[PDB]
RNA sequence: CGCGGGGUGGAGCAGCCGGUAGCUCGUCGGGCUCAUAACCCGAAGGUCGUCGGUUCAAAUCCGGCCCCCGCAACCA
RNA sequence: AAGAUCUCUCAGGAUCGCUGGAGUUGAUUAAUAUAAUUUUACCAGGUAGAGAUAAUGAUUAGAGGACAGGGCCUUGACCUAUUCUCAAACUCCCAAUAGGUAAAAAGGGCGAAAUAACUCAAUUUGUAUUUCACUCAUAUUAAAUAAAAUAACUCCAAGUGGGC
RNA sequence: AGAACAGAAAUCUCUUGUAGACUAAAAGGGGAAAAGCUUGUUUGAUUUCUAUUUUCAGAACAAGUAGAAAACGUGAAAGCGU
RNA sequence: GACUCGUUCAUACUACAGUGGAUACACCAGAUCCCAUCAGAACUCUGAAGUUAAGCACUGUAAGGCUUGGCUAGUACUGAGGUGGGAGACCGCUCGGGAACACCAGGUGAUGAGUCAG
């Protein structure tokens, strides 16, 4: 037989609106969702974190039965008004948007002047867990640096370690949140070739960005954050579709 | 003949057609308390705390809830005496009972109708009564344009 | 030989039929069915005759095939073999069991209420009351009482005499070959 | 126009059938022939094959260009000598397919086809 | 008609203890001898009763039909 | 009562059921408890039915199309839309009957204050409980109807277990 | 629908594919970002205890379910594992 | 105008077409480092040169499906009653309850929370 007949598509049984979107996972996030049910009253937030192909989405949201009620919200093109106007998915942008987020949900919280979290990198704060994201997880992931940074933040996320480098290794974390390898790599990228090198990172020289500055403009935006958070009708259709199969035949 | 824990549940605990596979989170998310009515209803992808065939589309009181459990004191009626039997079942299996829902709305649009009536200080009586009483009443179609009908002959 | 029927005018005990569960059934008597014209149209013939269930008859194989091959030969003899087509519209498939604890399986009946076409012939306005003939030799080896009928449809299609040449005159009839489609204003051409 | 046509994947495969010394050494010789680690068939390893890609592709259809109807209706083809080989063609924009966050079908007036894939062969 | 054992070369047994089916006689080709056998050398030949099923693999294990032999019919 | 469970058990026994006695509790306030009953809400269903153009197993015909058989032609299979009759151990859909929860005072409303070693970032952030409040029909009863306490409950025991 | 040996079946590729596969074994249920298949890490197939559900006397045994007290195993975490 | 988290879980599906790209999404470019393989195809990381050609959104189609409504049909079926009928098989009547397929007509979604450029 054919594939397609009509036998099949009266049995078959479509999947979720997300899920064919691609967003959710379901399987993962009723788990993110469902409390102990003698635990009533306290819901589980989700620190979202989303990664598209132009910046990083980072959100805390709160699951209520007629949808996701979002609590606080950090996109990585707000980072522009902290002097960041280049390197939007990166993981040291990553960090940041996380810090953010944590930074402008804790503002709205008011408890921000209870816990500002940690000054720099190497009663309790509020307890949250990270989204899916729908990424293979890796070393070094962009979603473990939103987390990170959101932890830096202020938020209390628990986590494993060895999703950053050292399966723990501090330096190589703090180079990845700085930029530093970014850096290292347009320096040896300038050294190897330097049409090739301005090809590659044509905005960050119209901004104009070297190597060396990038270390010194995430800490100054980190400390800057701190400071400062058509249809037709069926009559229509008729008089349109008698017209249409008449002048067919009329001119064929 | 043979008499083991899913014994004659073929029909029973099938799928309904187009409901196949895990079914949605905010199922789940569902609010219960003690002293709750809750009917036990059970979707047939979850395996674990799956209550026997008796109890399915009872109703009972939840009388404990725990960590994804639920008890429920559910009636059993055996040979000549009917007693609560405490029903362990899933957050997949409870559904929020109805029968107190209309208590619910019935109350609420009686409070309101008590305060406008001891507002007004006239009694007001909550009963739902009667079906039967008809008034008088009148038909005002033309005298030709009433329908006139006979029996129907055979084939 | 075999049991001697007459026990099985009446209905009684669940339907019976081949299964995956039963194995080992007899061939039917009647593997034969319809005779005529076999290939022709309804266009090509004109009015239907029909002998109808009216005990509450079972039917067995033999019965079906006796009376068939007998209304057959008579049409054949009588109007000729192209000029008809004498149609089996019962299908026997039950099937019967019996001991000398279940029963061994025994010949094959179709367990048929009352008011409902066992055999019917098919031609034209001519030899319709023949027809009618043939299929009342025919209930002289069906077990107990039936009636005949001869229908105002064209026949072999649900449509009235006087409908079908309607909708033939303004073409919304179309043969796939005995059976027609009544043109329903959709699809491509 | 914006459209394209260009190589996805070129393969090397070779059942053997000896399930040894031919197939052991015949591996490393596609290796050596062309630079990418071989993987391997199963039984009822009886068979030895790679993935070939972009630039390398066109190297080896180069050395083995020098029937009509050897051609996929989705434009894709392959030959032998003797040691042999099938290249498929798939135009930019094909990454939708695999694309995590959203995977989705193709446009059927986007596909490849026969007479796009003949064009090039002859191009060639 | 109720129980249990058995169907593999032309014939009769092995394998039949799951993959690769063996032996003898019989058949066939060549020798030896007035002549013919006996005798010697060498080969060919199995579709594994039949219809369906398991299993990575069935002639074998798993059923239902078809034949073949063995039991059984007693107190009434 | 001739149902039931276990039994070297099947002509038996034990223990359940149904029965009686005796007591106590409840009752006397036309009621509340209560009920082989309905009502109005509210569910849970897949048997009867119905289906083959929804799946499975069947199953009779032709028609329209691009691998095989017969002797360039024809027959098939095969694809495609149809067509006849179908199933205890098949199911798209699907009854009646039978079943369950519901209709407020030892309680429920909305408030305050208390208690925790539970609970969240968070000693009112909830949870639950407790003390104080304010107040819900019943002066015909938050749907009926009821020789509705002749109801409960405890005790002690019988007969019975071949039925039709 | 294509590709040496290579054919009806061998492997490889592209297209189409609501499960028509598979789920140790029966038959029936359930199962597609799995409950199937591949891979990684492992031994919770752990110790102690209830309330129970099934059979039903609502005894036993046996099988379950929902928890609790431990110690851990796994995962990025939520979690999940008796 | 656009996007994120969602919700209901086909009015949301499927199939073939057409219409749209300020900001955005995506397609696209690269492989030093984290990473991942047979393969930078995917996944990971880093880019921003181009583009609506696709994805995606919107709409169309005698579309198919799904979905409501009518009509099938008070037909089929069925509870209770009857010293009702029928040789039986079965069939009426009294009190009641009451379908399904086909067919025909309509429809082809709505929505919570947040964000960006109006």
């Amino acid at each position: 037989k054919v594939v397609k007949n009509k036998a099949y598509f009266k049995r078959y049984q479509v999947k979720y609106r997300r899920r064919r979107e691609g967003k959710t996972d379901y399987r993962a996030r009723k788990a993110l969702i469902l409390q102990d049910k003698n635990k009533y009253n306290a819901q589980k937030l989700r620190f979202v974190v989303r990664k598209t192909n132009s910046q990083v989405i980072c959100q805390i949201a709160c699951a209520h039965i007629e949808g996701d009620k979002i609590l606080a919200e950090a996109k990585s093109k707000e980072l522009i008004r902290y002097g960041i106007p280049v390197g939007l998915k990166n993981y040291a942008a990553a960090y940041a948007t996380g810090l953010l987020c944590a930074r402008r949900f804790l503002k709205s919280l008011n408890l921000d002047t209870q816990f500002l979290g940690v000054e720099k990198v190497t009663r309790k704060p509020i307890k949250a867990f990270l989204d899916v994201g729908i990424t293979r997880t890796t070393t070094g992931n962009r979603v473990f640096a939103a987390l990170k940074g959101a932890c830096d933040g202020g938020l209390n996320i628990p986590h494993g370690n060895n999703r950053f480098p050292g399966s723990f290794n501090p330096e190589q974390l703090r180079k990845n949140i700085l930029g530093i390898h970014v850096a290292e790599y347009m320096k040896t990228l300038q050294e190897e070739d330097n049409d090739k090198y301005k090809t590659h990172f044509n905005d960050y020289l119209k901004n104009n960005i070297g190597a060396d500055d990038i270390e010194q403009m995430y800490l100054n935006a980190h400390e800057k954050i701190r400071q400062n958070p058509k249809k037709l009708n069926a009559k229509l259709r008729k008089k349109r579709v008698k017209e249409k199969l008449a002048l067919y035949v009329e001119l064929q | 003949k043979s008499r083991g824990k899913r014994s004659g549940t073929r029909y029973k605990f099938s799928k309904k057609f187009r409901k196949h596979g895990e079914c949605t989170a905010n199922k789940y998310l569902e609010k219960l308390n003690y002293g709750d009515y809750v009917d036990i209803v059970c979707d047939s992808t979850q395996q674990k705390g799956m209550p026997f065939n008796y109890y399915h589309g009872k109703t009972g009181k939840i009388f404990h809830i725990t960590k994804r459990g639920v008890g429920v004191l559910v009636n059993k009626r055996v040979k000549h005496r009917i007693e609560q039997k405490k029903v362990c079942v899933r957050i997949e299996h409870v559904r929020k009972s109805r029968c107190n829902e209309d208590f619910l709305l019935r109350k609420i649009k009686n409070a309101e109708l008590i305060k406008e009536a001891k507002l007004k200080n006239e009694h007001i009586n909550i009963k739902r009564k009667t079906e039967g009483p008809k008034p008088a009443a009148m038909i005002k179609v033309p005298p030709s344009k009433i329908i006139t009908i006979e029996p129907l002959p055979f084939y | 030989g075999r049991r001697p029927a007459r026990c099985y005018r009446y209905c009684k005990n669940k339907p019976y039929p081949k299964s995956r569960y039963c194995r080992g059934v007899p061939d039917p008597k009647i593997r034969i069915y319809d005779m005529g014209r076999k290939k022709a149209d309804v266009n090509e013939f004109s009015g239907v005759v029909h002998l109808v269930s009216y005990e509450y008859e079972q039917i067995s194989s033999e019965a079906l095939e006796a009376a068939r091959i007998s209304a057959n030969k008579y049409m054949i003899t009588n109007c000729g073999k192209d000029n008809f087509h004498l149609r089996v519209r019962i299908h026997p498939f039950h099937v019967l069991r019996i001991n000398k604890a279940f029963g061994k399986p025994n010949g094959v009946v179709a367990r048929v209420d009352i008011g409902q076409v066992l055999l019917s012939i098919r031609t034209k306005e001519n030899f319709v009351s023949k027809a009618c003939e043939a299929l009342r030799r025919a209930k002289y080896k069906f077990p107990g009482r039936q009636k005949v009928f001869v229908s105002n449809k064209w026949g072999f299609t649900p449509f009235s005499k006087d409908e079908y040449q309607q909708y033939k005159k303004k073409g919304r009839i179309i043969s796939d070959g005995v059976s027609c489609k009544f043109i329903r204003e959709k699809g491509p051409l | 126009v914006m459209r394209e046509i260009k190589v996805n994947k070129l393969v090397l495969n070779i059942c053997v059938g000896e399930s040894g010394d031919r197939l052991t050494r015949a591996a490393r010789v596609l290796e050596q022939l062309t630079e990418q680690k071989p993987i391997f068939g199963k039984c009822r390893k009886i068979s030895c094959f790679v993935t070939v890609r972009g630039k390398k592709a066109l190297e080896i259809l180069e050395k083995g260009l020098k029937r009509r109807k050897n051609f996929s209706d989705t434009g894709n083809f392959g030959f032998g000598i003797g040691m042999d080989f099938y290249v498929h063609l798939s135009r930019s924009g094909y990454r939708v397919t695999r694309r995590t966050r959203r995977r989705s079908k193709i446009s059927k007036t986007h596909k490849v086809t026969k007479e796009d894939a003949m064009k090039w062969f002859q191009t060639k």
